[PDB]
């Protein structure tokens, strides 16, 4: 019984390691917005008799 | 000044045998607890570095 307690003491030693990390890389990107119509700033004037 | 004489009665006498039987069974059971103990370390952990 103590071998048993002391065997299992060292397995959960050698189960600490650690295996690895994952992470998410996402840092400089941004969301794209989309601009329907081209703003376009011309205006046509005209006098009254067409002149 | 007031020393007083030690008187071994039977009782007392046998008091003392009861001891050492208790004394002797704690002295084996620490015995294994150390070897215990010692063998834990050994395979668990290794040398400290700074």
């Amino acid at each position: 019984e103590d071998m048993a307690k002391i065997y299992g003491a060292v397995a959960a030693v050698s189960k600490n390691v650690n295996s690895s990390v994952t992470y998410e890389v996402k840092r400089g990107t941004h969301e794209l917005i989309k601009v329907p119509t081209i703003p376009h700033n011309l205006v046509l004037i005209q006098s009254d008799n067409g002149k | 000044f007031a020393l007083a004489q030690i008187n071994a009665d039977d009782e007392f006498i046998g008091a003392i045998d009861k001891e050492s039987a208790e004394y002797l069974d704690e002295y084996a059971t620490l015995a294994r607890d150390i070897s215990n103990s010692l063998t834990l370390v050994k395979a668990a952990f290794g040398p400290l570095e700074r």
